[PDB]
């Protein structure tokens, strides 16, 4: 849950 | 002979698996039965169980046990024995099939399995009921294999091939007539029997969710007609009512096309209809099972009558009838009722919006304004209800469900008409405090996309709500702070209401269980109307810096946060600079002091990301970046966190978050904080191997990769990062073991390959990632497989991409040299893992490498993948010629992307 990654592209 | 467990092991363990005193001695035993299962002796043993039938937890573990081997394990059976089993199977159901109705949906379930993987045995459902349909103590146990049986064609725990599964199906429809005749006459005798008319309904709907029924056979079949017969009657108790709603379901569900199966969905109109009189019995005898049940039918037949509701509505199949029944179960008191029919209300809202016609919309205006009258009485909070609405039990997450609903369907009504609608029930009649909120949690779902040049009978709602006193219910003051929260654009409209708004949010900002609600609508305010806000930053930046002594959550801190700093970055260029490092210090100062004591930094750690991440001013002329200072102060405290909690992964992960947004802020500059982050990063991760280290070299890889005297520096961290990456996944089960770190490598590899792919290309540690990246395409993960697809895809695209570049020759040299020495075993491999070890989800990913493996040399790939088909394990007709010939075709001859895509799915498919 406190894992945050960017999204794709 | 052999060591082999003993049936008096064996019968001990199953004993102690329910009867031991010690309760860690029954899970010793469930270990040990556990092993037994998955063992060749379990073949035996399970035999030998069955034909003593000593008490029913053997037999029950007997009956499980055979259906888990043949389903798992049915390559241990010689075929020569397969006969026997069979035969003892069909024998053991016999003699158990008054022991327990559980230990004989196991058997039915092993019998249907064995005959689905025997091709031998064909025409089973013939020999089946004209062996057993004769007798009457066997009727019960026939009709279960027969309602199993088609349960199992689709089970995911037995991978039979498409094929296969095909040659199944046209089987079973086949013998259709022979199963529907059965159950006619397991209706004929016994028929007053509840037991037996469960038992026929069952079967006939899971004939009926197979797809092999006669349509037209069925449409004139006293099945259909005794179906709704016993959904009319009051007498009927609750398990053969929802026997029988089930059925209905499924006859409706079945009809997945409603000109070709006419004759039978004109019957089934027909029926659900006449239940409208057992409807309304159902609720005076407050039986909410019935009720439940009717509201399924009921929203089942909207469904499937869905196309002609708003193709012809009003006529035929299109009859609005339909939604009227729909109309009288959303007006019973419990909203568990209303709620089964809400995702058909999302069809036909999606339906009507397509069809742009305002002609078909005003035909459903008045339902949708009937049905949103009907689900505002039921997000009505109870008279006696003591503070803010609950948003986390049962009501709270139906009123969130009712909210979002609105929203897709207020187009019908007018968002305008509606809004004026509910505001003028509000003046007049003096409404309770519950329903004065259910009203304004209506008109805050539909406040944003009403249009704000209508202003009168918008700004005088707004102007209404600031003047609310504090003597109003909690509850009424929380939604209203929500509305104001959503009116947002009406306000950037009217600037001259922004004090009086301003200032009423900070009451409720000032109140504990309003503050979060505050909190969330300033931000909005914030964000939309950031321009003419430079007044109230002072006031903005005073709450910013005594932020935690206010009692707002996490959420509603870091929200409040992000308003100010959106508000922030439209001002002049030296006050931005000025109250940044002020914002930052109240949350630099804190963690100071955490170096000196539980110590926790993660909030003040999300705090200081939150503030760089929406701090983005235009910068022009070539000025310096507000941010860039501030960086250098926040780093050393950072660094000195990020050191102390360097085992703790959560810690770890929170401070590469803050230092990820602190980079993406201020861009190229801020290039002092490269060697001595990197540093770091490479010495924590040699002992403890977070994975969000390759991460972020992955943000500074793609924020530096361009400019030249950075790229050696970068590739050394990536040597350097790779080092502990490696012994991780070179351990047994690596991969699987660890799927994020797997991830953010191949995060790292892809944001390298795309800023800097020549740096990579000629160096050593591309040889070990491009080994990893083949072997990482057998994890089934959704985050990592993802990464490692998009790598050897831009990976490939590399010799492709950019030809009027001046490396385009270098790059197109450097990618031949990959595609010689690994061309074939990608492809290979990329085969392998779409047909046996990935779910359908990563087809279009790897449609994508092999379609870029077709750009850079599309004849070679042809004889590429000619040879995998050749080497590939055809066998589950599992894989026939032409199908090999057909993908192989379809995907070497493919004008776009999609096409591969396509072949994939239909190719793939056949081994599932
Ligand atoms: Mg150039
Ligand atoms: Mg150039």
């Amino acid at each position: 849950y406190y894992r945050e990654r960017s999204r794709e592209r | 002979e052999g060591a082999k467990p003993t049936l008096q092991l064996v019968y001990q363990a199953v004993q102690a698996l329910y009867h031991d005193p010690d309760p860690s001695g029954k899970e010793r035993a469930s270990f040990w039965l556990g092993e037994l299962q998955r063992s060749v002796h379990a073949w035996e043993i399970s035999d030998q169980l069955l034909q003593i039938r000593q008490d029913v937890e053997s037999c029950y573990f007997a009956a499980q046990t055979m259906k888990m081997k043949i389903q798992t394990s049915f390559y241990e059976l010689p075929t020569d024995s397969h006969a026997s089993l069979r035969d003892s199977l069909l024998t053991h159901i016999q003699n158990l099939k008054d022991l327990s109705p559980v230990i004989v949906t196991q058997l039915a379930l092993a019998i249907a399995d064995l005959a689905l993987q025997m091709p031998s045995w064909k025409g089973c459902v013939q020999t089946l009921v004209e062996k057993y349909s004769n007798d009457v103590t066997s009727l019960p146990f026939l009709l279960e294999i027969l309602t199993v049986l088609p349960e199992e064609v689709h089970s995911r725990s037995l991978r039979i091939g498409a094929n296969r599964r095909t040659e199944i199906i046209e089987d079973l429809a086949f013998y259709s007539s022979t199963v529907v005749s059965l159950l006619m006459t397991c209706v004929e005798k016994a028929g007053t029997d509840e037991k037996m008319l469960m038992k026929v309904f069952r079967c006939l709907g899971s004939w009926f969710n197979l797809g092999v029924l006669d349509s037209n056979f069925m449409a004139n079949n006293k099945l259909l007609a005794l179906l709704f017969e016993v959904l009319q009657q009051d007498k009927t108790s609750s398990n053969l009512h929802e026997a029988a709603s089930d059925c209905v379901c499924s006859a409706l569900y079945a009809i997945e096309n409603v000109e070709t199966n006419l004759p039978l969905a004109m019957q089934l109109f027909q029926g659900v209809l006449t239940l409208e009189t057992a409807y309304h019995m159902a609720v005076a005898r407050e039986d909410l099972d019935k009720v439940l049940n009717y509201c399924r039918i009921f929203t089942e037949l909207c469904e499937t009558f869905l196309e002609k509701i708003v193709c012809t509505p009003g006529q035929g199949l299109g009859d609005l009838r339909t939604l009227e029944l729909l109309l009288i179960c959303a007006g019973h008191p419990q909203y568990e009722v209303v709620e089964i029919s809400f995702n058909f209300w999302y069809r036909l809202g999606e339906h009507l919006y397509k069809t742009n016609d305002e002609v078909i919309h005003g035909i459903f205006k008045a339902y949708i304004q009937r049905l949103l009258h009907a689900l505002a009485r039921h997000c009505q909070l109870e008279p006696d209800h003591e503070g803010v609405p609950e948003e986390t039990d049962d009501f709270g997450e139906f009123r969130m469900r009712v909210s979002d609903l609105v929203k897709d369907l207020i187009f019908l009504i007018g968002s305008m008409e509606c809004f004026a609608q509910l505001y003028s029930t509000l003046k007049e009649g003096n409404p309770p405090w519950e329903v004065t909120e259910a009203v304004l949690f209506i008109m805050a779902a539909i406040a944003k996309s009403v249009d704000p040049e209508n202003n009168p009978t918008l700004v005088e709602v707004l102007e209404g709500v600031v003047r609310l006193p504090e003597t109003v219910h909690t509850a009424v003051r929380y939604t209203s702070i929500e509305l104001v929260g959503e009116m947002s654009e009406v306000v950037d409209r009217n600037p001259q209401f922004l004090d009086p708004v301003l200032g009423y949010l900070m009451k409720g900002l000032c109140e504990k269980p309003l503050a979060s609600a505050a909190a969330k609508a300033i931000h909005n305010i914030c964000s939309v109307c950031r321009d003419h806000m430079a007044q109230h930053f002072n006031g903005l930046l005073e709450i910013a810096r005594s932020l935690d002594s206010f009692l707002l959550s996490p959420e509603a801190a870091v929200g409040l946060l992000k308003g100010t700093a959106l508000v922030l970055a439209r001002l002049p260029l030296d006050k931005i600079t000025e109250c940044l490092s002020e914002l930052c210090s109240v949350q630099v100062m804190a963690l100071k002091k955490l170096l000196s004591q539980s110590s926790d930094p993660t909030v003040f750690l999300d705090r200081l990301a939150v503030i760089f991440r929406h701090t983005n001013p235009i910068v022009e002329n070539g000025q310096t970046h507000p941010c860039q200072k501030v960086i250098q102060e926040i780093w050393p405290v950072l660094s000195e966190t990020l050191n102390k909690h360097r085992a703790d992964n959560r810690i770890v992960e929170r401070c590469c978050r803050c230092l990820r947004f602190a980079v993406r802020c201020v861009g190229k500059g801020s290039a002092a904080l490269l060697q001595p982050l990197v540093t770091q990063m490479v010495n924590v991760y040699h002992v403890h191997q977070h994975s969000c280290f390759l991460y972020l070299g992955s943000i500074l890889v793609d924020e530096y990769g361009m400019e030249e005297g950075c790229r050696q520096g970068l590739l050394d961290m990536l040597q350097a990062l790779c080092i502990p990456t490696f012994q991780l996944l070179e351990q047994q089960n690596g991969l699987q073991n660890h799927p994020d770190t797997v991830d953010d490598l191949f995060r790292l590899a892809t944001r390298f390959i795309q800023r800097s792919p020549v740096t990579l290309l000629r160096s050593q540690v591309v040889i070990p990632i491009l080994q990893w990246a083949i072997a990482s395409t057998t994890l089934d993960h959704r985050d990592a497989n993802c990464s490692v697809m998009r790598f050897l895809r831009d990976l490939i695209h590399t010799g492709v991409a950019n030809d009027h570049e001046e490396d385009f020759e270098l790059r197109k040299e450097l990618i031949g040299q990959v595609m010689n020495q690994l061309g074939q075993q990608l492809v290979s491999q990329l085969l392998h893992t779409c047909c046996f070890c990935l779910p359908p989800y990563t087809l279009p990913d790897v449609a994508e490498v092999l379609w870029e493996i077709m750009q850079v040399d599309r004849p070679t790939f042809c004889r590429w993948l000619e040879n995998s088909l050749k080497g590939l394990p055809k066998e589950t007709v599992t894989v026939t010629h032409k199908q090999l010939t057909d993908f192989h075709k379809q995907v070497t001859s493919a004008e776009e992307c999609k096409q591969v895509c396509w072949a994939l799915r239909d190719f793939t498919r056949l081994f599932r």
